[PDB]
DNA sequence: ATCAATATCCACCTGCAGATTCTACCAATGTGTATTTGGAAACTGCTCCATCAAAAGGCATGTTCAGCTGGTTCAGCTGAACATGCCTTTTGATGGAGCAGTTTCCAAATACACAATTGGTAGAATCTGCAGGTGGATATTGAT
DNA sequence: ATCAATATCCACCTGCAGATTCTACCAATGTGTATTTGGAAACTGCTCCATCAAAAGGCATGTTCAGCTGAACCAGCTGAACATGCCTTTTGATGGAGCAGTTTCCAAATACACAATTGGTAGAATCTGCAGGTGGATATTGAT
């Protein structure tokens, strides 16, 4: 159950950073919950583009790769 | 260099090979790589220049990604151009809504 | 060891740095940024001129259609400006030659 | 002894992280998080560690925007506090959710 | 004679449009709406009928759709009722504003 | 060499029913006083942009005319594709 | 068989198809599997659509597939309706769905 | 002037899914437009694929790929194997 | 206010490594040939604009009052603050080799081109669905 | 309730044209040469993975109580519903040609190739920013 790693006190910054006051109860597990679909979703692709380049080892481009596919475009890992 | 000759420090050459070798269309007019390398510069330089004051601000001669964020946030038309990007190492721009403000 | 070629714009990004800011620097976090967008622009704006060729059923992609590609893909002032720094640098090649 | 009114030490850990860019979930969970979500799509693979960072730096990006647009809702509905109904009606205009 | 009550008809409407495919808006005060949006962008122009009704259709679209997620923000706020702020919260986090 | 009619605020043409019936529609029951203004700023916003670029398009082709084309590579740029006018 | 379709068996030309990828610019070189493989997956999803939709016009009572109809069929099912996210259909319409707390009490 | 669509195609494959329906002028331009919005996607991402790869072919490989990518779920299954079989019985013959 | 106590701000300095300056290697990136894409001019015809009268259907406008908004109060409790107590994240370390990436061979796969031929187009003809209408059964809302 | 009444729902019909089928014209779409891409095998080495041992720093767990949430209630009023009066939209009609799209010619512009040379790469060295920190400057926060 490594989906618990995203400690309490982290996801509790992160909302600090977003500019929150004040968080819920469940609102830990409800973010656990989308954080999840997220990677899901990427990793689903860039894993995909590992398998295209007939490689065992995902690298940061195909992370990029998938994250543009995702209308979520990085800058600054090798783009 | 054919920038020497448009007076650029961006390789029109570079640009031509690329527009070439993407497949964008068989034919790369020559006129084509160096409006564009053109252009490149122009928003390179923009940004260097926003980014540059931003650094001048925080008291740090190097340019620090945090630096770029600020800088591409706060301009307003590059804030449009880069709305779908996130930027590494980049941070927030320090917003509190008023509501949470002790009254 | 042994020498594996990359390519980047991390050198021209200096230059054009130099110019605007004469005594600031880049750390190497930031300069990687730059590489990307350059790149990304540079996708987008190829990408739209591809666009207007295959529309206008055309073989070749002229300056003319960066230029209305650069139209299309930046807003307001910005447009304005890159078109000008882009007209501009080819009519000075273009006498030049 | 001393004791801060409840929500101060909100207001100062705001702009204190705000102000920061650093990573702030720890790297190592996220790692395995990771190359748990990953073992069941394909078995047996390797990370670069830069392409680790990438996706903590995409899904902390992901994270922080999606509770810009919490606060705002649960601000829409005269609450300084969010919930999940307000992460939900984040993800369903912006068309995450169905 | 018969009246009925605040909202009786409102579902009525709600139903009886849902069930169409029909424009909504009258096609000549849209068809003024666009010649005037593109007179001042660029002088003396010509539409298609076709373009006409593409943007209709592209128009009537965003904005059913927008309201939709409007609905949605005010039903949020406890209300039955949409506001100008409310358009402006569905505006704000789809990213246009 | 012919005349035209000006034309001036045609954006009151988009009546308060043409809009309550697109908010019905939208599955809305009842609407506040304001939306109406509010609503037709958004409008005008949308077709703004949108035509902004469609005209760009027919301008790059060199013709005097925008063609159902122009306006569909425009929302397809937009992000706002649209089918069956000739995509 | 003669025509690339009929040796393959579909009713979707890979001919056309293998014009179109060539010139597009996609790449200089277009295999001899792509055209085949994408009249195929074209074809599926014509498919797909066209089955969804019938469906929906037998439920109301029609010989004729409009619009409406497609509309509909898209947006019922799941994954199409995914697919078919920021598409707007012509003469389209909605799902008929009003909320509960605006229903009468 | 010649212009060119798959409303003939479309018209065989709405044969062999209902045989006793109809299909209208707009419904079709539908059609023609989905075929074709698909076609620009699936081809677009083989090609990024390509010069991922530094390849200079489209391979069906590639459109397959790109089929997982672009079609979510279910879907990319139905889709993947039809193709699969499609190029297969196309190789032998 | 006016008043203390943590917490933050900024000052100064120093060292560490990551930015920056320099070195030599090397592979990409002017003139000459041959071909063709599209700019230009000359013409054809489609469809877009203008206008008009009549038909009517929907917009606008005013009255009237229902139920919906938000202003107010008020109890419970659910999160925040703060300390102490526990553990695993971090870092530095070395070792091991999985495997990514670079090169050389070279043949299976496609680009390229001419001559053939048929599926796909448009245009025309036609006919079956259903849009438009009307009445008439039924279902819902609000009034008593 | 029980009751009318407005509206919706549903069925046939009836006439029109839009889907759809017949037809003939025509332009994309079997075989042989030529070139090179990548598959395939062979080796090199980068950094990724393992387990490991100290150093604290961060997470966790709990107590205590503050203020936020929401349930509930109440006054004002703002937006719905309805009719009637009016206006402007729709239709189709025609007429007129702006001008889009199709055609045919001629060249300026780019692709192709050979051959030469220097900007741009990696690697090494060196050096200047600023992180890290410590200690009082100075700004809030909570209590008086």
């Amino acid at each position: 159950d490594n989906i618990q790693g995203i400690t309490k006190p982290a996801i509790r910054r992160l909302a600090r950073r977003g500019g929150v006051k004040r968080i819920s109860g469940l609102i830990y597990e409800e973010t656990r919950g989308v954080l999840k679909v997220f990677l899901e979703n990427v990793i689903r692709d860039a894993v995909t583009y590992t398998e295209h380049a007939k490689r065992k080892t995902v690298t940061a481009m195909d992370v990029v790769y998938a994250l543009k596919r995702q209308g979520r475009t990085l800058y600054g890992f090798g783009g | 260099t054919r920038s020497s000759r448009a007076g650029l420090q961006f390789p029109v050459g570079r640009v031509h090979r690329l527009l070439r070798k993407g497949n964008y269309s068989e034919r790369v007019g020559a006129g084509a790589p160096v409006y564009l390398a053109a252009v490149l510069e122009y928003l390179t330089a923009e940004i260097l220049e926003l980014a540059g004051n931003a650094a001048r601000d925080n008291k740090k001669t190097r340019i620090i990604p945090r630096h770029l964020q600020l800088a591409i946030r706060n301009d307003e038309e590059l804030n449009k151009l880069l709305g779908r990007v996130t930027i590494a190492q980049g941070g927030v721009l320090p917003n509190i809504q008023a509501v949470l403000l002790p009254k | 060891r042994k020498r594996s070629r990359k390519e980047s714009y991390s050198i021209y990004v200096y230059k054009v740095l130099k110019q605007v800011h004469p005594d600031t620097g880049i750390s190497s976090k930031a300069m990687g940024i730059m590489n990307s967008f350059v790149n990304d622009i540079f996708e987008r704006i190829a990408g739209e001129a591809s666009r207007l060729a295959h529309y206008n059923k055309r073989s070749t992609i002229t300056s003319r259609e960066i230029q209305t590609a650069v139209r299309l893909l930046l807003p307001g002032e910005l447009a304005k400006h890159a078109v000008s720094e882009g007209t501009k640098a080819v009519t000075k090649y273009t006498s030049a030659k | 002894p001393h004791r801060y009114r409840p929500g101060t030490v909100a207001l100062r850990e705001i702009r204190r992280y705000q102000k920061s860019t650093e990573l702030l979930i720890r790297k190592l969970p996220f790692q395995r998080l990771v190359r748990e979500i990953a073992q069941d799509f394909k078995t047996d693979l390797r990370f670069q560690s830069s392409a680790v960072m990438a996706l903590q730096e995409a899904c902390e990006a992901y994270l922080v925007g999606l509770f810009e647009d919490t606060n705002l809702c649960a601000i829409h509905a005269k609450r300084v506090t969010i919930m999940p109904k307000d992460i939900q009606l984040a993800r369903r205009i912006r068309g995450e959710r169905a």
